[PDB]
């Protein structure tokens, strides 16, 4: 069917991201989809803040490790096994088809 | 007839749930339930459609018991003398041959039995298919 | 679905289908009585299943045994008598019937 | 900025194949036709993809023991950046010791776990007896 299922992955963790991308390409291969490159784009800094009871007159800086996976042969097994196997929290999965 | 049910099991998507053998067994069940309507006599009609060789051949069970109510299926515990039956229990006859496997109610009860058995089989399959993962995080 | 005038009726017994012919119309002479079946018609009853896995079944294996309903013309209750003539107007394109 | 930014784009294709197990030709075709990457010079992309030669696995075998983090738990991004940081003078030696080291550490500074370049530079001590043109 139509091709470009492009997955962005914001993240603040490291090992679970490797695990997630690995099992994602694993599922793509268990389907047969022409999985494109995960292509780890350059890490993006983020000055965070602490919106709780502050200090007296800290999650302030963090490094978002990003992932760009792509599935361009979505037969039944891709979406089936993907919606079946959930992914841990702490990562953002804003996907696109277009 | 037989060719029709073969075309069914060919078009049957869940061929693993019901290959030709159990397909035709369920169809013999459906044919017995149809003969239940063809005759006001409530007789167990095994057919043995000859799954792949040829067409069907209706039979008539004897339901071995000392009773005679509904005599189409009544034989005592030793009545096996003629026909060289020589069987006390299980001895069932083939007196009536070539009932209808093509009319309206035949095909309607065929549809009903097919959908019922297919849904039951897929349910029983998925039950164990997911029971495999007993002890894992599943959605829902 | 279209309307057919087949001889078979899904529910009624043998008596209610004894007067008709092989096509599904009474012979010319059957002394019918209020309640009997002149024709002989069935209708597509059901709707909204939307399971093509069963539509493929009942398109070849149940092609004409899917949505039956006996909206058949019965003689009104009370009027008896003898059938003496049967006219059949068939729309062109619609093929034919044996009695026609 | 044409041969410099070359490596920080081919590490992508390297990691991509490493996760995909496809052919390097496949991943390079898809990376090029994926985004028009001009930060890499085409021939230096060819050289970096030639940086999948068997000797690359060999530079994994040499620096194996003196790794402050074990092999079978290292991050794939770290695997790729390590292969490149050792291959910079396995055969190519386009720039001397300090230049290529700083190249690997900085042009791949935005891919690690906030500290990985520290320990890859620290393992580069084991890279000394093979990076001879100091």
């Amino acid at each position: 069917q139509n091709q470009r299922i492009r997955i962005r992955l914001k993240a603040f963790d490291h090992r679970l991201i490797d695990q997630a991308t690995a099992e994602i390409v694993e599922t793509a291969k268990r389907t047969g989809a022409q999985v494109r490159g995960p292509i780890p784009l350059p890490t993006r800094k983020e000055r965070f803040t602490v919106l709780i009871s502050p200090h007296v007159n800290d999650q302030y800086e963090i490094r978002t490790h990003l992932r760009l996976v792509d599935i361009v042969e979505p037969t039944e097994k891709t979406v089936d096994a993907l919606m079946r196997l959930d992914l841990a929290a702490g990562v953002d999965v804003q996907i696109s088809l277009g | 007839m037989n060719k029709e049910i073969l075309a069914v099991v060919e078009a049957v998507s869940n061929e693993k749930a019901l290959p030709r053998e159990k397909i035709f067994e369920a169809l013999e069940s459906a044919l017995a339930t149809a003969t239940k309507k063809k005759y006001e006599q409530e007789i167990d009609v095994r057919v043995q459609i000859d799954r792949k060789s040829g067409d069907f051949d209706t039979f008539r069970r004897w339901l071995v018991v000392d009773e005679v109510t509904q005599p189409t299926k009544e034989i005592t515990l030793e009545a096996a003398r003629y026909e060289d039956e020589s069987l006390n229990l299980g001895d069932y006859v083939e007196d009536q041959i070539e009932s209808v496997t093509f009319d309206r109610i035949t095909t309607q009860t065929a549809k009903q039995v097919i959908v019922q058995k297919v849904r039951e089989a897929e349910r029983a399959m998925v039950v164990d298919q997911f029971r495999e993962h007993e002890g894992e995080i599943i959605t829902g | 679905g279209p309307e057919e005038i087949t001889a078979d009726i899904p529910n009624v017994g043998e008596a209610a289908l004894s007067k008709l012919d092989e096509s599904g119309i009474v012979y010319i002479g059957a002394e019918v009585t209020g309640g009997d079946i002149l024709v002989g018609k069935v209708t597509p009853k059901g709707e909204t299943q939307l399971t093509p896995e069963e539509k493929l079944l009942r398109a070849i294996f149940g092609e004409k045994a899917s949505d039956v309903k006996d909206s058949s013309l019965r003689v009104p209750n009370g009027v008896s008598g003898t059938v003496i003539d049967v006219q059949v107007f068939t729309r062109d394109g619609v093929e034919k019937d044996k009695r026609a | 900025a044409a041969r410099r930014r070359a490596r920080e784009c081919a590490v992508q294709a390297l990691y991509s194949w490493q996760l995909s197990q496809n052919d390097i030709a496949d991943v390079e075709y898809q990376f090029l036709a994926e985004q028009d990457v001009k930060d890499v010079d085409v021939l230096y992309f060819r050289e970096l993809l030639a940086g999948v030669a068997t000797n690359t696995a060999y530079l994994d075998g040499l620096m194996k023991p003196y790794l402050s983090r074990l092999l079978e738990e290292l991050g794939q991004v770290e695997k790729a950046v390590l292969r490149i940081a050792l291959y910079e003078l396995s055969k190519r030696s386009d720039v001397p010791y300090k230049v290529a080291i700083n190249e690997a550490i900085e042009l791949a500074k935005s891919f690690g776990a906030e500290d990985s370049h520290k320990f890859v530079n620290g393992v580069l001590d084991k890279a000394a007896p093979v990076i001879r043109p100091n």
